[PDB]
RNA sequence: CCGAGGGUAGGGCCCGUGACUGGGGCGAAGUCGUAACAAGGUAGCUGUACCGGAAGGUGCGGCUGGAU
RNA sequence: UGGGAGAGGGUGGUGGAAUUCCCGGAGUAGCGGUGAAAUGCGCAGAUACCGGGAGGAACGCCGAUGGCGAAGGCAGCCACCUGGUCCACCCGUGACGCUGAGGCGCGAAAGCGUGGGGAGCAAACCGGAUUAGAUACCCGGGUAGUCCACGCCCUAAACGAUGCGCGCUAGGUCUCUGGGUCUCCUGGGGGCCGAAGCUAACGCGUUAAGCGCGCCGCCUGGGGAGUACGGCCGCAAGGC
RNA sequence: AGCGCCGGCCAACUCCGUGCCAGCAGCCGCGGUAAUACGGAGGGCGCGAGCGUUACCCGGAUUCACUGGGCGUAAAGGGC
RNA sequence: GCUAGUUGGUGGGGUAAUGGCCCACCAAGGCGACGACGGGUAGCCGGUCUGAGAGGAUGGCCGGCCACAGGGGCACUGAG
RNA sequence: CCUAAGGUAGCGAAAUUCCUUGUCGGGUAAGUUCCGACCUGCACGAAAAGCGUAACGACCGGAGCGCUGUCUCGGCGAGGG
RNA sequence: CCCUCGCCAAGGAACUCUGCAAGUUGGCCCCGUAACUUCGGGAGAAGGGGUGCUCCCUGGGGUGAUGAGCCCCGGGGAGCCGCAGUGAACAGGCUCUGGCGACUGUUUACCAAAAACACAGCUCUCUGCGAACUCGUAAGAGGAGGUAUAGGGAGCGACGCU
RNA sequence: GAGCUAGCCCUGGCCAGGGUGAAGCUGGGGUGAGACCCAGUGGAGGCCCGAACCGGUGGGGGAUGCAAACCCCUCGGAUGA
């Protein structure tokens, strides 16, 4: 799984101040690591239908945020799409 | 996995060629090939004695190593794993840190840059071989010899495996890739794991030509013939056979069984194939 | 030059019709059985599959919209 | 950020019971099967009993009016990978929301392709019965298939015959799973019985079929017909 | 002075003839020897240089429902 | 799904006049689930008919506009 | 009644159909051939495989357009004899 | 009279077992192209336009050097002549529809090239290896320096539904 | 007797020119990632057209021949069994 240490990295690297959870950058880089991992998991478990769904929810979810921060502000969403390579 | 063709040509559309995916030299070791000797099917006296043969691409012979036992507790590397016209399997070039090169037919799974090893004491995996007594029963195993120092006689096809099932004295029991039981001695030496590329049944030649590269050639059936040639001939206008099929050298040949009554090893044949 | 249209050739859509053929509706004064409605006399229905003169049957899985 | 329950999903291993077949032993006149029989099996030694072995498939008790999932569905045990969900804290974001024509994915069983595998079961099929007849029901056999991998099919009484989300309108009792000041209270789920109200009735009733807003899908007499034609999908069967 | 109608809807009833025939008919339905339902007749009702039939439009049809319907079991929730 | 005078541009031709209305060249555009393209049907309106209304149906006569003049094409004359 | 069991799907006047130029339809002015059908299959039928099938064929049928000394129907000319 | 060859009025397959034979078509560039399909094809489908020479303007490439010369691939405009411009020579007639065989291949040297044989592919069967099988009295060989995903024999003959 | 012919074995040689344009690869698009679509590049094949070469389809001629199997026209294959 994911670790403590690793989400905190992440927390951490994200966050617009220092005690920042939660804010829309947080919450999509957290979301853009568990996609990745269950993307590699897939990626082996083909058959694993039953998560994907999973998979495609949170895919949502990243992308309700995306459109929210890329309306509220662009250079933000720019940056944080550039920051997590993401666009395809 | 075997590889399709669009059907860019009447033919392309059924041929199948293998991925040739676990290669990873092109070129055999020279020290290792000797000329075949092309035959034709003809023995010594210039008879066909196998019928239909002929024509094949030339190959050169690739020196195998189906003892083993001969460079006990010497490890090698997997050097490469090549191409072998002459059989089906790959075969896999070893690198002996003593630095005497080998071929040996090349295992399910076997990985370059891995090392192996030969005798009573190798550890029990992929690409080692070790007397039979000495193999967890339940194993699958390839390459295995018939009688002690007499060289690999069973399971060398692309593919194939036998497993040990039991022990019973000085012999282990066998499944054979026929599915065979068989009693085949404790001391005779079988390799971990199943013969690699598997996936050769798949192969659809897919023209006639193929075969001809394969170096066998047209098949005729004793149905097209004339009654001088074959029990099946002749006949005004195509016939059914007419009496029990059989070979054009008479004997029936859908059913009747042809091993050798009296055999010495009949003792140690548990059980005929299966199906 | 363009040009009504004419001519040559190949296409698309639609209507009529056709040996023969597939079922459908109806009629009813028939033949064969009795599948469903009662536990309907093998609970029924079901998607699928194979099979049978016929309603139908059986297999697999599902539903109760099943009597006791 | 702390925690929780669960047959949720995928992979790899792995345990015992039983059935079948084979081998060994011991034993003999029947066994099996039905409403009753017969076919069948059995002195070429069956059944019943002991020991050995082989192989596939399903996981008894626990087990529940239980649990998990969006649905189809999911059950021996172990590890890894992985989804959903609930609780407590009231820490962060600042309406970032609901629904959703198209599209995309998933979708019991049967079925299909290529390759495995095949103990038990069992369409088709053979035979015995039953019977007026018996292409059935019951009995003896039996091939696909049922099992695995990969790719297809895309249906269903795929049902709660009940689309999703939100807000509002008595309670009683049983239960699963949390957190409490653990008598008791407070969440989230599963049943029952009911206030108001609904409703053609039957029944529904904080899990609404009540009172309301949003969006979607669907209906408009029975048959003909889920048929024809066309189009799109499919290897076909066939699907929309 | 004619024409339709007189079972119910719908206002207007008896006799003969016929006997599942001949026939009527918009729907439901009448006729098988006592038919207010067929045909004639008497009588009655309705309109009147008109009366009735056929065709078609809207109405009744809140039966496409904006006004103003619905989907557990009636047709109707998409398999998720 | 449709489009090559197609969509825009520059210059010119033409007209009473704008305009791809016509041409030459240049650019690669124009349209479409808010339904293009295609098929079918219909001249449109004031009105008319019905209907409580909302709606439905309709466009005969009269008035307004359009279109046509055996089926097509064409220009001449002319304010037209 | 008989049999070991009585030909399934599909196809069918067929490279198989005797009667036969079967019958009906199509094409032609006229069609023993050809195509489509029907089915009393003399005497199809499932790996001596059954029924189909895009592409292929100096294979074997039938039709049309194009064009011609093939023909109506022959004439002239050339060169080698 | 025969052979090989050229032309032919009107007709145009009426010839004949049969368009046999001979005509027609004919290269290249451009436009355009149906059923059906295994999505490759069917396709050069079909059908049609262009094709010489002269002058003028102009685009790109190779070799040079970046330029000249030389050589290569074009584009646009205006003309000239003839019956006719791949002007001679070499160079598909096409379509529709059935049978058979899937297909490229093979064959009766010298009367049959096919529907015959082969063919990928499907199935049955034998074969545990000093294999089965074949040749050989034998030795020895073939099989195979292969080992059941392999080798022998047999039928069937892509593929689809069976 | 395999200097003909048939098959095989060893070793060499030959196959003008033109056309079609598979996989792959690169780039663009697409998506969560993908499948996949487009372009360019590429140069596959018992692929196409056609000499050499190998054949021998149909016709005509030849028929005490040029020839005990030839000639003319036509036609099949021509990177492959
Ligand atoms: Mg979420
Ligand atoms: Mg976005
Ligand atoms: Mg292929
Ligand atoms: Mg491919
Ligand atoms: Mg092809
Ligand atoms: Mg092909
Ligand atoms: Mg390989
Ligand atoms: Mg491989
Ligand atoms: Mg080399
Ligand atoms: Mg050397
Ligand atoms: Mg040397
Ligand atoms: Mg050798
Ligand atoms: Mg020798
Ligand atoms: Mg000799
Ligand atoms: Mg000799
Ligand atoms: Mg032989
Ligand atoms: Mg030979
Ligand atoms: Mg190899
Ligand atoms: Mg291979
Ligand atoms: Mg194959
Ligand atoms: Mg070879
Ligand atoms: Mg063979
Ligand atoms: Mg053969
Ligand atoms: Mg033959
Ligand atoms: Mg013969
Ligand atoms: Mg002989
Ligand atoms: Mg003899
Ligand atoms: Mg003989
Ligand atoms: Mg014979
Ligand atoms: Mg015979
Ligand atoms: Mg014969
Ligand atoms: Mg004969
Ligand atoms: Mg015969
Ligand atoms: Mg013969
Ligand atoms: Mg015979
Ligand atoms: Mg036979
Ligand atoms: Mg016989
Ligand atoms: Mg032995
Ligand atoms: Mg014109
Ligand atoms: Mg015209
Ligand atoms: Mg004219
Ligand atoms: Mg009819
Ligand atoms: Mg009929
Ligand atoms: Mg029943
Ligand atoms: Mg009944
Ligand atoms: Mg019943
Ligand atoms: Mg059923
Ligand atoms: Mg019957
Ligand atoms: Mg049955
Ligand atoms: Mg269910
Ligand atoms: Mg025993
Ligand atoms: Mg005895
Ligand atoms: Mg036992
Ligand atoms: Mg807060
Ligand atoms: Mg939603
Ligand atoms: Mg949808
Ligand atoms: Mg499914
Ligand atoms: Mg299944
Ligand atoms: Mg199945
Ligand atoms: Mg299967
Ligand atoms: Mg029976
Ligand atoms: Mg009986
Ligand atoms: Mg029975
Ligand atoms: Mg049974
Ligand atoms: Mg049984
Ligand atoms: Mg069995
Ligand atoms: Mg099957
Ligand atoms: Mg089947
Ligand atoms: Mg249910
Ligand atoms: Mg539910
Ligand atoms: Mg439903
Ligand atoms: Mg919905
Ligand atoms: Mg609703
Ligand atoms: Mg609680
Ligand atoms: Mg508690
Ligand atoms: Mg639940
Ligand atoms: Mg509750
Ligand atoms: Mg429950
Ligand atoms: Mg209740
Ligand atoms: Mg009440
Ligand atoms: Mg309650
Ligand atoms: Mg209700
Ligand atoms: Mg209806
Ligand atoms: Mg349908
Ligand atoms: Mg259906
Ligand atoms: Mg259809
Ligand atoms: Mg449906
Ligand atoms: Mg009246
Ligand atoms: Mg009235
Ligand atoms: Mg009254
Ligand atoms: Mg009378
Ligand atoms: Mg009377
Ligand atoms: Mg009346
Ligand atoms: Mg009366
Ligand atoms: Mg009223
Ligand atoms: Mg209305
Ligand atoms: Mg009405
Ligand atoms: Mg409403
Ligand atoms: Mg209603
Ligand atoms: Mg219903
Ligand atoms: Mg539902
Ligand atoms: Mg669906
Ligand atoms: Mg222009
Ligand atoms: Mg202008
Ligand atoms: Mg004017
Ligand atoms: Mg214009
Ligand atoms: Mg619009
Ligand atoms: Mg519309
Ligand atoms: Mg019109
Ligand atoms: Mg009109
Ligand atoms: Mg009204
Ligand atoms: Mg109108
Ligand atoms: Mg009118
Ligand atoms: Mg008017
Ligand atoms: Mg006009
Ligand atoms: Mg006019
Ligand atoms: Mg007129
Ligand atoms: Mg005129
Ligand atoms: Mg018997
Ligand atoms: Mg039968
Ligand atoms: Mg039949
Ligand atoms: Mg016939
Ligand atoms: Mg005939
Ligand atoms: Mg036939
Ligand atoms: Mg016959
Ligand atoms: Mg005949
Ligand atoms: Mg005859
Ligand atoms: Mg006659
Ligand atoms: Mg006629
Ligand atoms: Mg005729
Ligand atoms: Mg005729
Ligand atoms: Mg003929
Ligand atoms: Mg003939
Ligand atoms: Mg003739
Ligand atoms: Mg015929
Ligand atoms: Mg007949
Ligand atoms: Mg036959
Ligand atoms: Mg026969
Ligand atoms: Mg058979
Ligand atoms: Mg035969
Ligand atoms: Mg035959
Ligand atoms: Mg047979
Ligand atoms: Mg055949
Ligand atoms: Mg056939
Ligand atoms: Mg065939
Ligand atoms: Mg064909
Ligand atoms: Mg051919
Ligand atoms: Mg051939
Ligand atoms: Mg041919
Ligand atoms: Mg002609
Ligand atoms: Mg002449
Ligand atoms: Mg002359
Ligand atoms: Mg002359
Ligand atoms: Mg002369
Ligand atoms: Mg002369
Ligand atoms: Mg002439
Ligand atoms: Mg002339
Ligand atoms: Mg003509
Ligand atoms: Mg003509
Ligand atoms: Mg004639
Ligand atoms: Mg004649
Ligand atoms: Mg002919
Ligand atoms: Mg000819
Ligand atoms: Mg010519
Ligand atoms: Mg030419
Ligand atoms: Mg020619
Ligand atoms: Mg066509
Ligand atoms: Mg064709
Ligand atoms: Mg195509
Ligand atoms: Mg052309
Ligand atoms: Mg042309
Ligand atoms: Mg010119
Ligand atoms: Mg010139
Ligand atoms: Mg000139
Ligand atoms: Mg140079
Ligand atoms: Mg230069
Ligand atoms: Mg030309
Ligand atoms: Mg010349
Ligand atoms: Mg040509
Ligand atoms: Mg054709
Ligand atoms: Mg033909
Ligand atoms: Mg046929
Ligand atoms: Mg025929
Ligand atoms: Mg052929
Ligand atoms: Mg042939
Ligand atoms: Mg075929
Ligand atoms: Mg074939
Ligand atoms: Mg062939
Ligand atoms: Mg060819
Ligand atoms: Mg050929
Ligand atoms: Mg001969
Ligand atoms: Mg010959
Ligand atoms: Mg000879
Ligand atoms: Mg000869
Ligand atoms: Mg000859
Ligand atoms: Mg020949
Ligand atoms: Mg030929
Ligand atoms: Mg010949
Ligand atoms: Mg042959
Ligand atoms: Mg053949
Ligand atoms: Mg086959
Ligand atoms: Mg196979
Ligand atoms: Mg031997
Ligand atoms: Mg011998
Ligand atoms: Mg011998
Ligand atoms: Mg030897
Ligand atoms: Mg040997
Ligand atoms: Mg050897
Ligand atoms: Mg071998
Ligand atoms: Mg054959
Ligand atoms: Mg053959
Ligand atoms: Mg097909
Ligand atoms: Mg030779
Ligand atoms: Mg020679
Ligand atoms: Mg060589
Ligand atoms: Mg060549
Ligand atoms: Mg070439
Ligand atoms: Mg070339
Ligand atoms: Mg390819
Ligand atoms: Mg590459
Ligand atoms: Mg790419
Ligand atoms: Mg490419
Ligand atoms: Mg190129
Ligand atoms: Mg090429
Ligand atoms: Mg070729
Ligand atoms: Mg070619
Ligand atoms: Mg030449
Ligand atoms: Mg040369
Ligand atoms: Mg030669
Ligand atoms: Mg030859
Ligand atoms: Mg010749
Ligand atoms: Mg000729
Ligand atoms: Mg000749
Ligand atoms: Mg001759
Ligand atoms: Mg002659
Ligand atoms: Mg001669
Ligand atoms: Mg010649
Ligand atoms: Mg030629
Ligand atoms: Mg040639
Ligand atoms: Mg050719
Ligand atoms: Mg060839
Ligand atoms: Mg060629
Ligand atoms: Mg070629
Ligand atoms: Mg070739
Ligand atoms: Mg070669």
């Amino acid at each position: 799984p994911i670790t403590k240490e690793e989400k905190q990295k992440v927390i951490q690297e994200f966050a617009r101040f220092p005690g920042d959870t939660g804010s829309t950058e947080v919450q999509v880089a957290l979301l853009t690591l568990r996609i990745n991992r269950l993307s590699e998991h897939l990626k082996v478990h083909k058959k694993d239908h039953h998560s994907h769904r999973g998979l495609l929810m949170m895919v949502g979810q990243r992308r309700r945020l995306l459109r929210y921060l890329q309306r509220e502000d662009p250079e933000r969403y720019r940056a944080l799409i550039e920051k997590l390579g993401i666009r395809g | 996995a075997v590889k399709k063709f669009k059907p860019y040509t009447p033919s392309r559309r059924f041929m199948t060629v293998a991925d040739f995916s676990e290669i990873t030299k092109t070129e055999p070791e020279k020290s290792l090939v000797k000329p075949l000797k092309k035959t034709g099917g003809r023995n010594n006296q210039g008879r066909i004695t196998v019928r239909f043969r002929g024509g094949g691409h030339k190959r050169l012979y690739r020196i195998i190593d189906f003892k083993r036992w001969d460079k006990v507790g010497i490890p090698a590397k997997v050097a490469a794993i090549e191409y072998d016209p002459n059989r089906s399997a790959r075969i896999a070039l070893l690198h002996y840190v003593d630095g005497e090169k080998r071929y040996i037919i090349a295992p399910d799974g076997l990985q370059v840059g891995q090392q192996v090893v030969a005798g009573p004491d190798a550890p029990i995996q992929v690409g080692n071989a070790l007397p039979l007594r000495f193999i967890p029963v339940g194993t699958v195993v390839h390459a295995v010899e018939l009688e002690p120092k007499k060289g690999a006689k069973l399971a060398r096809a692309a593919g194939t495996s036998a497993q040990i099932q039991g022990r019973e004295g000085d012999y282990v029991i066998l499944r054979l890739p026929s599915g065979e039981l068989r009693k085949v001695h404790g001391e005779c030496y079988a390799t971990v794991g199943a013969v690699g590329n598997a996936d050769h049944k798949n192969i659809v030649l897919g023209k006639a030509g193929r075969s001809r590269w394969l170096g066998r050639r047209p098949h005729v059936r004793g149905a097209a013939m004339n009654p001088v040639d074959h029990p099946h001939g002749g006949g005004e206008g195509r016939a059914p056979r007419g009496r029990p099929p059989a070979s054009p050298w008479g004997w029936q040949t859908k059913g009747l069984k042809t091993r050798k009554r009296r055999k010495p090893s009949s003792r140690f044949i548990i059980a005929r194939r299966k199906k």
